[PDB]
RNA sequence: CUUCGAUGUCGGCUCUUCCUACCGUCCGCGCGCACCGGCGCGGAAGCGUCGGAUUGUUCACCCGUUCAAGGGAUCGUGAGCUGGGUUUAGACCGUCGUGAGACAGGUUAGUUUUACCCUACUGGCCCCGGGGCCAGAGCACGGCGGGCCAGUACGAGAGGAACGCCCGCCGCGGGCCGCCAGCCCCGCGGUUGCCCGGCCGGGCAGCGCCGCGCCGCCGCGCCCGGGGGCCCUGCGCUGACCGCCUCUAAGCGCGCACCCCGCCUCGCGCCCCGCCCGGCCGCGCGCCCCAGCCCCGUGCCCCGUCGCCGAGCGGCCCCCGCCCGGG
């Protein structure tokens, strides 16, 4: 939804991020980013508000493991410049599990959620307790 | 001073190359109106094919390909001269090529090579393209300027024509022995 | 062999040869087209770049009705006096000049230009010209020859360096076209009426338009391909080192090609950035230039601390959105843009930064510092 | 055939060009083309052709993604590297041999030497004013979306476009420091052993280490990339040869991520002004058209041969300090 404004691409492939939603699992590891065409050697990099494919880890729920799922990162540690010039850096790396049509698997998103994710994905905005 | 309106870009460059090497020194004017025989699309692609020939390692050591038409006529007369040897270097220098008649060579008496003229050479419907139009599509950006100037020159030469008959009619009117001997005494010259 | 995976050439081949610019200051080499029938305008101005600021603005593009902060560069501009009129005809060969009527009275800043060292100089420049003119009968007669034979009229003008904080003490002469106007005469008369008179940025350019900053970029000396062109450092275990391009060519062509990456002079080369908007055209003598109705106090272009590595800008200043080529105090020329962005945002500035660029400053004006510290 | 008084030999990395027998995008055209989508052409090399698991592996195969053509350049590329592989000497194992040993059977361990020469490439230099302009040479924006169109055309539904304008992202390219990162040349604070008799304040441990940090680079930050001309394949228009027809024969329109020029980088030389304003050299113009060709099919024919005055138009030379401080 909308046109994304460029942020800082905080997370490259191989990053393990925590899971904000309950139905997801503690570790969500990036595998690929959506709409990624890059020059040689560039590790596909994602950022808050992009759709990234994640794999539930060994620590995660047995039922959801061993599969590749879509996700949008909610909390990105790296500083990014919103147009108003504020640079906001979240405390820890984390993400939510969303179907490509916007369906969050979990009942609620827990932890402060980025403004950028809310605009791009509508359901996240309704279920985010403390938008920052 | 051989004007090049209607003259073949190869055949004029044969008459003029022998003259330079013989040691005569000539100036070519109205160069853009010379004709490169063949259909324009093919003639344009034979030059836009020559302009692809360039030294891969440094296009600066490469063959220089010239777009303005005075150069296009002279690079041709360069092939028909031993440019590298001294007797050739003196003759390439002895050629002054002017695109359009400049004020430098305007007053000079003008002669044309009838034999190398496309009119007397190519059959009607052969299809001919003027180096000037090839020049514009190969990269000449000075086409309008040389046509504006040439119009203004042909205009001041139209006023001059009225003045010129008057001076030369008075000369003829005052015809008051060589006329009755040099061409009239068992000589017929 | 085929390369294997595919990647583009690193570097722009059209920006070669990468040499320190021979041209001392940016030469436009182009000017916006005449469009006979436009109001008679001028197309250029010289200024010494000052420092960047960061200003809030109101954006109305489609983010509509939102506020954004964006860097703007103050190009200090002094009024630049006009010294001459040049008429170039458009003959087959190219732009060829048909003489220039320099002005009878030329100041010391522009006289300084002809001689390398002023104190020990013959100071003979324009001795005869001043004498032959002055009555002005000759000057007019030669301006008449420009009107009769010329098609492009350019007014040569000298920037007064004393007004700027620049240490040069000698003017950098420049040529500005007087494009527009119904006929050559109107342009010539426009040039005559500006002769020996200050030309100000206010007259030449307007807020909301985009202009192209031309200049000489900052320089670094010899720099290796990694920091010049951008080739990837080879992996850590390389004998002879990692910071280089491993293959400079193929056995054929035997000679190395011009397209390969080669170590040389990084920086100090002519570059023209393009389509930069003029956020603010103003005179620093006014003490409220940064005062907006959403500022509610008094500020001006001079930042607390001074423009870092620059002077005071006690003169007219043009603020251009975005970075421009050149380090501070490098002469930066400006031209009306040749083809600006079709759809740009309207410019309304609601706050301009004034705190010290030196260090980190949280005090917009000098007074606030002494009150905060008490 | 060339090389055995030696052409470093496999792949990878890094990087540069090239070719079309073109996968996507560009322009058409054909469908068993309703739409979406597929499939076949002709012009087309501009741009894109990725990120990874295994293997030394070119290849292979799978997993992703903006869904991913093929090759060439001494199997491009070792005085560029890496040595995993192969390919010496150590060592196993299996088979073969009475044995020394063998193996296009597998397994481990095993110096990658030299440019200061010449070219080439890249930058730099050779005392002479400023301000410009040309010839030449380089040459750069492609691609993907969202928005309105539009849930519209189309469709029985199921599904489902588009031109146009706007807004973004990706790739690349040129810049820049305010912002925020990163850095710290000798700044300020902390601390540890030892040496200065203790305090103060200092050294020494090759910056002892730690916490910030300025000018400045810099990126992970920001800023900028909107244009013309011929035309290709063709699609057409009038109109024949050939009582019709017709895209073509004569014409004539439209016309491609291609091409050529602009912008842009470089630029030998040249122009103008200033200083000075000096010398030298030449002597000569109607145009247009060839199926009106309007009188054609001539003239000059002597640049020293006796021409050379001037006038008037061109040319042609013509002219311009450093050292020394700071950037």
């Amino acid at each position: 939804i909308g046109n994304k404004f460029r942020i800082s691409c905080g997370l490259p492939v191989g990053a393990v991020i925590n899971c904000a939603d309950n139905s997801g699992a503690k570790s969500l590891n990036m595998i690929a980013v959506k709409n990624w065409k890059g020059h040689l050697n560039r590790f596909p990099k994602a950022s808050v508000g992009d759709m990234v494919l994640i794999t539930v880890g060994r620590d995660g729920k047995p039922e959801l493991r061993r599969k590749v799922t879509p996700a949008v990162v909610v909390r990105q540690r790296k500083v990014w410049r919103r147009k108003d010039g504020v640079w906001i850096y979240f405390q820890d790396n984390a993400g939510v599990i969303i179907n490509p049509k916007g369906e969050l698997k979990g009942s609620s998103i827990t932890g402060p959620v980025a403004k950028e994710a809310a605009d791009r994905w509508p359901k996240i905005s309704t279920t985010a307790e403390c938008v920052h | 001073v051989i004007d090049c309106k209607g003259h073949i870009l190869g055949r004029l460059s044969a008459i003029v190359a022998k003259e330079l090497l013989h040691g005569h020194e000539v100036a070519l004017v109205r160069c853009e109106k010379a004709i490169i025989s063949g259909a324009f699309r093919d003639v344009k692609a034979h030059y836009l094919k020559k302009m692809h020939k360039r030294t891969n390692f440094n296009h600066l050591r490469g063959p220089f390909h010239f777009r303005a038409p005075a150069e296009i006529v002279r690079r041709t007369i360069r092939g028909m001269i031993p440019y590298k040897t001294v007797r050739g270097s003196d003759a390439m220098s002895r050629l002054r090529v002017y695109d359009g008649i400049p004020p430098c060579c305007a007053r000079y008496k003008r002669v044309v090579c009838p034999s190398a003229m496309a009119y007397l050479c190519l059959r009607p419907e052969r299809r001919r393209c003027e180096v000037g139009r090839v020049a514009h599509e190969i990269g000449w950006q000075h086409a309008a300027d040389v046509e504006r100037y040439e119009k203004r020159r042909l205009e001041e030469c139209d006023k001059w024509y009225q003045d010129k008959i008057q001076i030369d009619k008075k000369i003829a009117e005052a015809a008051e022995l060589q006329r009755i001997n040099a061409e009239l005494a068992k000589y017929g010259y | 062999s085929h390369r294997k995976f595919s990647c583009c050439r690193k570097g722009n081949l059209g920006y070669l040869p990468r040499k320190r610019c021979t041209r001392g200051r940016g030469r436009c080499k182009t000017f916006p087209p005449d469009v006979q029938g436009a109001p008679i305008h001028l197309t250029a101005f010289l200024g010494y770049k000052a420092g960047c600021t960061h200003v809030m603005r109101f954006i109305d593009h489609r983010l509509h009705n939102r506020q954004a902060i964006d860097q703007a560069t103050i190009i200090d501009a002094p009024p630049m006096i006009c010294t001459a009129i040049i008429g170039y005809a458009k003959t087959p060969k190219g732009l060829r000049a048909v003489t220039t009527v320099w002005a009878a009275h030329i100041a010391e800043p522009a006289m300084r230009r002809f001689y390398r060292n002023y104190f020990h100089a013959e100071k003979t420049a324009f001795s005869t010209y001043m004498k032959k003119a002055a009555d002005g009968t000759y000057i007019k007669e030669q301006l008449g020859r420009l009107k009769q034979h010329a098609d492009v009229i350019r007014i040569v003008a000298h920037t007064q360096p004393a007004l700027t904080p620049l240490k040069q003490k000698k003017a950098d002469i420049m040529e500005i076209q007087v494009n527009g106007g119904a006929n050559v005469a109107e342009k010539v008369d426009y040039a005559y009426a500006l002769m020996e008179k200050p030309i100000s940025i206010k007259d030449v350019f307007s807020v909301g338009a985009q202009i192209d900053t031309i200049s000489i970029t900052r320089g670094r000396g010899f720099e290796g391909v990694v920091t010049r062109w951008g080739v990837t450092r080879l992996p850590r275990k390389t004998r002879r080192g990692n910071r280089k391009v491993a293959c400079i060519g193929a056995w054929h062509p035997a000679n190395v090609q011009y397209t390969v990456a080669r170590a040389g002079q990084m920086g100090y080369f002519h570059r023209t950035d393009t389509n930069k908007q003029v956020f603010m055209i103003d005179t620093a003598e006014n003490p409220r230039c940064c005062t907006t109705e959403f500022d509610l106090t008094d500020k001006s272009i001079n930042p607390v601390g001074g423009f870092v590595n620059y002077g005071r800008v006690q003169g007219d200043f043009i603020m251009i959105k975005g970075t421009c080529p050149g380090p501070k105090r490098r002469p930066v020329v400006m031209r009306n843009a040749l083809l600006p962005h079709r759809n740009c945002p309207p410019v309304q500035l609601q706050w301009i930064s004034t705190a010290s660029k030196f260090g980190h400053g949280i005090f917009e004006t000098v007074e606030e510092r002494r009150q905060f510290y008490a």
